[PDB]
């Protein structure tokens, strides 16, 4: 969301998100199926799947995400470009 | 089967291949 | 005993006409605008011709009229293109008109 | 209770059935050959993803399969007569300015909505904000010309892909129907092929309305007796 | 947005302010006409603002209220107008009735500004 | 809510998982209906690629038997007076009726490619065809 008010920008952003969503299948609930492997815009990201406690050993941003999404366990490492957009 | 299948053939239609005026001759 | 779609594009007339070219066929008017004849034959496009200056009067909607096709459809590609550019159209010559 | 039971006796019941409209009858591969359907464009103009469809080339120009467009065809009037029995709303939108009359003419006819002229942005992502906010989006759109007339895809169905609206789309041998929920591979220029497909749209959405009427009204009276 | 009941309210206070002011100016409540009124309201609250709209105004509610169209859905939302979707249903439903009987027209074949 | 990325599956795929998450609380009307009868091809957005190196397209061309009859013959005694009407489904032209004598004789069992051709020509001169040749 682009605003000359942060507030503004604040609402236009999750307005719009919550129009624009995903749907994520978690393996039991709590981690991803099968480890992933990707590339996006020069930022590599690897993430491996993990049994129930391990926690989210991730990223800052990556555990705000896995909270919201549901996600419980996993293992992600970022590499190249740290672009919070890509 | 049917024999109204299309076949593998080469364009019979086909123009043979526009020549100069000089082709052929010294 | 149902007629194959096979069996149907074999035995069309368009099909047995063979190249488009240089081939008499008989058209049918049905749209005039300003002295332009949207002449109709059997194909997926029609083809726009000039009343004739020599008793043109006579050419009406639903006039059947004699024509010589030179291609059943104008597509050509230029320069940067990635894709034929079309005008929806075909090239024929209007010789008369069509008397029984 | 009685709501269901009306749901499960009037709704339920025509998906228990093949064709329940019986849309076979209207459609034939004779019918669409005399109609020209099987014409397509040039070598030269075809698009990737319509391969499969087209049958083969003849002299330059694409041939589509009638046996896959019948196929197609069927589940194309079956989903519009099934939406037109639920009192959906079905829209014909056509970018093509040579058969605007007949369509708009077709819509008044059936009773569902066409659009035929020039389709201003937000007229489906923005809607709420251009009709009013309470506005009802159409539960079907059916499309006769994909393209617009700069020979790209129209904006319509991207938009109805984006708000969830079944599109049933006619495509020729250029066409893109990658976001088309049920393309019918056929000829979108010949005056004879338009008006078969204004008809048998017609004829699927009348059967349609007028079913729905004796199944309701037959069932009000068994409730009453 | 003026509403359809908010008019008729509009109106009905119209015709009860116009009978009290023909009793104020004591003339005929029945053979009184706009012309009338206008008198009545320029000489009981005299301006003399020179925008003419900037007056008392005493007019008919439809004269005076602008001209909205009704609601295309109804209760179920299905619209009225085939041609709704388009926006600008008046214009194009016009347009097509014309290009109908320019093509009628083909199948039969200084004060106007 | 609803999801608005067209190019992310299918409407059918992003509905089911929004009503399974419970986004959605009500299903749309289409849904039971594509449910019963789904499409041949589940439509899902993929972008067109151009064809480089040696590939090509599998669209192949449509020929026949008779076509070598019939580029015979609009080569030799060119193309017929009569008019094509391709509206008439049974329209049969001059070249397509030699094309017709031609098979016909090939089924009786000439071996001759030459003879067969002018045999046909015959059956068409006696049938009272006209044949101008264009030379
Ligand atoms: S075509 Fe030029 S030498 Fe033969
Ligand atoms: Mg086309």
């Amino acid at each position: 969301g682009k605003a000359t008010d942060r507030m503004d920008a604040f609402r236009k952003a999750k307005n719009r998100a919550v129009h624009h969503l995903h749907y994520i299948e978690r393996y039991e609930d709590h981690t991803i199926f099968h480890d992933i492997s990707l590339r996006f815009k020069r930022t590599h990201i690897k993430m491996k799947k993990q049994p129930k406690g391990y926690g989210l050993r991730c990223h800052r941003a990556i555990i705000t995400i896995c909270r919201l999404i549901g996600i419980k366990d996993m293992y992600a490492k970022v590499s190249g470009s740290i672009n919070m957009l890509s | 089967s049917n024999e109204d299948l299309p076949i593998s053939m080469e364009n019979p239609y086909k123009e043979p291949l526009k020549k100069c005026i000089l082709c052929g001759k010294h | 005993n149902v007629e194959s779609f096979a069996s149907m594009l074999r035995h069309s007339p368009l099909t047995q006409m063979g190249p488009a070219k240089d081939k008499l066929v008989i058209g049918r008017i049905f749209h005039i605008v300003e002295n332009d004849l949207y002449i109709d034959f059997g194909g997926k496009f029609h083809c726009v011709c000039r009343r004739p200056e020599v008793d043109g009067e006579k050419y009406q909607k639903g006039t059947r009229v004699r024509l010589r096709l030179l291609d059943l459809e104008l597509t050509s590609r230029f320069l940067g293109a990635t894709t034929d550019t079309t005008v929806l159209e075909a090239n024929a010559v209007l010789l008369g008109i069509q008397e029984s | 209770e009685d709501s269901t039971d009306f749901n499960d006796k009037i709704l339920n019941e025509p998906l228990k059935h093949s064709d329940f409209f019986n849309v076979k009858e209207l459609f034939s591969v004779r019918s669409l050959f005399d109609a020209r359907v099987h014409l397509g464009h040039k070598a030269g103009c075809r698009h990737r993803f319509m391969e499969p469809y087209i049958f083969g080339s003849r002299l330059d120009h694409d041939i589509i399969d009638l046996e896959q467009t019948a196929t197609h065809l069927q589940l194309a009037l079956n989903f519009t007569a099934h939406m037109a029995y639920r009192k959906g709303i079905i829209l014909f939108i056509s970018r093509n300015r040579q058969f605007s009359y007949l369509i708009e003419n077709m819509a008044r006819d059936c009773g569902e909505y066409a659009h035929t002229r020039y389709f201003r942005g937000g007229m489906l992502t923005n809607a709420r904000l251009l009709f009013g906010p309470t506005v009802r989006l159409p539960d079907l759109i059916i499309f006769l010309h994909t393209l617009n007339n700069i020979f790209e895809p129209h904006v319509a169905v991207r938009d109805a892909a984006k708000m969830n609206i079944p599109t049933v789309g006619i495509v020729d041998t250029n066409c893109n129907p990658c976001l088309i929920t049920y393309p019918v591979p056929g000829n979108d220029d010949s005056p004879l092929a338009v008006h078969l497909y204004c008809r048998l749209f017609q004829t699927a959405i009348t059967r349609a309305k007028e079913k729905r009427q004796q199944v309701e009204a037959l069932y009000r009276l068994q409730g009453q007796k | 947005t003026y509403t359809e009941d908010f008019i008729k309210k509009q109106i009905e206070e119209f015709n009860i302010g116009k009978r009290h002011l023909a009793n104020m100016m004591g003339e005929d409540p029945e053979t009184f006409t706009q012309e009338d009124i206008d008198r009545a309201i320029a000489y009981l609250f005299p301006s003399g603002l020179f925008e003419k709209r900037a007056r008392p105004v005493m007019k008919h509610p439809e004269q005076i209220f602008p001209r909205q169209r009704a609601i295309q859905w109804g209760e179920d939302g299905r619209p009225f107008h085939y041609l709704f979707y388009t926006g600008k249903q008046s214009y194009y439903s016009l347009m097509h009735d014309v290009y109908g009987m320019l093509l009628n027209l083909e199948k039969h074949q200084i004060g106007s500004r | 809510a609803g999801s608005r990325l067209e190019t992310v599956g299918s409407i059918f795929s992003r509905t089911r998982d929004l009503v399974r998450a419970g986004v959605l609380k009500e299903k749309p009307l289409w849904f039971d209906v594509y449910d019963a009868f789904p499409p041949l091809r589940e439509p899902v957005f993929q972008r067109p690629r151009v064809r480089y190196g040696k590939a090509k397209a599998p669209i192949q061309d449509i020929w026949y038997h008779e076509d070598r009859i019939r580029a015979k013959f609009y080569s030799v005694y060119g193309s017929g007076q009569r008019a094509f009407d391709l509206f008439n489904p049974n329209f049969k032209s001059t070249c397509q009726r030699f094309v017709e004598k031609y098979t016909e004789l090939q089924k009786l069992g000439e071996t001759d490619e030459e003879k067969l051709f002018v045999e046909t020509g015959k059956a068409l001169l006696a049938e009272g065809v006209i044949l101008r040749r264009v030379g």
